[PDB]
Formats: C-alpha cells, structure tokens, sequence
C-alpha cells in the first residue's frame, strides 16, 4: 500500500511527552513535522503508512500542516490529536480545535477542488450509516465529515484544577459536560483517559479508518466516548453539576548635567 | 506501494520551504513568553529555551527532513 494520512494537532507542543508516548521533532516547539503510524491486517503491516502526524505547533506552517494531510487519506484520514482535561474549557477548544484543524488543512489546501464534499455525501453516508447509533442516531453535526478524534488527555491534572476552583469534581464532570455536548455537536469519539485509565485513542481511528475501547463517566476521571456516542438529552440534563442544563458557556467563560545645573541653582 | 520516495520528497520539499519560515517572530517564535525561574541566577533571563528558540523554528524544517522518509 501507498502512505496515508491524519493530522492531529497540539498547540505550540506544549510537553506531549506522555501524550505522544501513549501513542508513538527537531525540538520540544518545532512546527507542524511530519509524524506518522500504521494500521494492520490481522498479520503484519502491508506498507499502509496510515501516518497520524502529531504537529506539535503549527508556526506559519499551513503547508506543512496540509503536507501532513495529504490527499491520499480520502479512503481512512482519522486525526487523532492530543488535549487536557484539566478543565471544560481546554477539552471542548481542543475537540472543536481538531475539527476545525482538520477542516483548516483541507479547505486551506483544497481550494481549487469542489466536487469533493460531493463525493464525501455519498462515501460517508454509506460509512457513518453503519457507525451514527449504538452511543452505549441524529446528532447535530457539521457541514461535512471529518473524522477528528478528540483524544482527551491529561486528566490526571484534572483533580488539581477541580480542586482549585470547586473544590470537588465539579470542573471533572464539566469536561465530561464538554466533551458530551462537543460529541452531540460533532459526532466522533469523546474518549478521555486519566491516571491509568482508558488508553483508547487510536481504537476508534482504527475501528472507523476505511485493541479495545470502553466507555464509562462515572468514575468522575476519564469520560470515555466511543466513535457514535453523541446525544444531548440524558447528558444535557445531567449537565446541571455546578452549571445549568446543556451548556457551552463554560468553555467561553473559562477559556551628571541636571546635577550640576541643580549645584549651580542651589549655590546661586 | 514502493515508491515512498520521490512523492516523500516532493511533499517534504513543499513542507520543509513551508516549515523553515516560522514566520521569523511570530510575535511569540518560542515555546512560550518570557517567563519566572525557579531558582537560579536567572529571573531576569530571555527564557530558559532562547538559544533553542532558533532551534526550534529552524527544527520545523529539520524534524521534516529527517522524518521524510517514506
């Protein structure tokens, strides 16, 4: 096979030393390089370079970023980009981040192609059919498909910045909030992982390209979501922790000659 | 496909001219602003990466060339 391609993206770096290592530079702040991966066939690899370029920052590197995805990913392009789960803010920017990195990769480099979301009406209607019910449908999407797995990471500081400002889980089950309410909005995988908890990020860019992965908020740390868990009724009213019912506002709302002149007037 | 080599290095070519010009400041070219130690002797220093603020805008361009491989 030929190299494909995904396009995750992290801003400006940032550490993403354990969220790299749970996955896969010229410095810790190059700019959008060329990572990549690989899927299987029950056996070995068969030169399918599925690369997942993890461009940690993107410094006036649109090219590179859309050199990164290339248009060879048209039969599986899932780009599975690192987050933090501290707080509701950071989960929902970077979910909404990676559909509009993915979107901004494609019609900053596919400006003179337009026949293309034609196309995708048709491929991913026959795709997402088989992959929209079974959340554990009708979501409200975006204009197009475009597979970006939310990998919500680093949710073990999550605790310090619940604590901080609530004092309890209440920042915790806001992400969880945030993550829900960006699934219902994008329809994609809201799989969040903490202190050894829910390594599951490339299971839904695998099980949705052309392992395991589990799903569960109820130990208030990972709100793990698969690729099709999007709904905003069971979770937009129990959104009320520490907040109203089904809301985004928390993301908005928490994102010597002077001397000498001086001698001379002073003698007189 | 075997030829993960002149397409590799056509896309490379277009990342490396698209990686080597982080556009010269940024207003931010770095991994951050300037910022507090912790304890040192240099609390009023440029930033604890600011000879490897070049190395980073200049290791775009190098972190594509050496992972352009296939």
């Amino acid at each position: 096979p030929s190299g494909k391609n995904i396009l995750v993206f992290g801003e400006d770096g940032s550490g993403k030393t354990t969220l790299m290592t749970k996955l896969q530079h010229g410095k810790k702040g190059r700019g959008l390089e060329y990572l990549y991966l690989s899927v299987h066939d029950e056996d070995r690899d068969d030169h399918t370079r599925c690369n997942v370029w993890i461009l940690d920052g993107d410094l006036y590197h649109k090219g590179l970023l859309k050199f990164a995805v290339s248009a060879e990913s048209l039969p599986e392009t899932l780009v599975i980009f690192v987050a933090d789960m501290s707080r509701p803010w950071t989960v929902m920017e970077s979910l909404q981040k990676w559909a509009s990195v993915l979107r901004e990769h494609i019609d900053k480099m596919k400006i003179p192609p337009e026949k293309m979301r034609e196309l995708e009406r048709k491929f991913v209607k026959d795709f997402q059919d088989y992959m929209e019910p079974e959340e554990g449908d009708n979501v409200l999407t975006h204009n197009l498909g475009i597979p970006v797995l939310v990998v919500c990471t680093k949710c073990d500081a999550v605790s310090v910045l619940e604590k901080e400002h609530d004092y309890r889980d209440e920042h915790l089950d806001f992400i969880q909030s945030h993550l829900r309410r960006f699934c219902l909005q994008y329809g994609a995988a809201l799989i969040y992982t903490s202190v050894k908890e829910e390594k599951n990020l490339d299971l839904l860019y695998k099980y949705i390209v052309h392992f395991t992965t589990p799903a569960l908020v109820v130990e208030k740390d990972a709100v793990f979501i698969p690729a099709g868990w999007d709904n905003e009724k069971k979770i937009a009213i129990l959104h009320e922790n520490f907040t109203t019912v089904k809301p985004e506002d928390a993301y908005e709302d928490f994102i010597v000659f002077l001397m000498k002149q001086q001698s001379l007037l002073a003698k007189q | 496909q075997e030829m993960f080599a002149w397409k590799m290095v056509v896309l490379s070519l277009p990342r490396i001219q698209s990686q080597r010009y982080q556009v010269g400041v940024h207003y931010e070219l770095t991994e951050e602003e300037k910022f507090y130690r912790n304890a040192l002797t240099r609390m009023p220093d440029g930033p604890v990466a600011l000879e490897e603020s070049y190395s980073a805008v200049m290791g775009i361009v190098s972190e594509v060339e050496q992972y352009v491989k296939v």
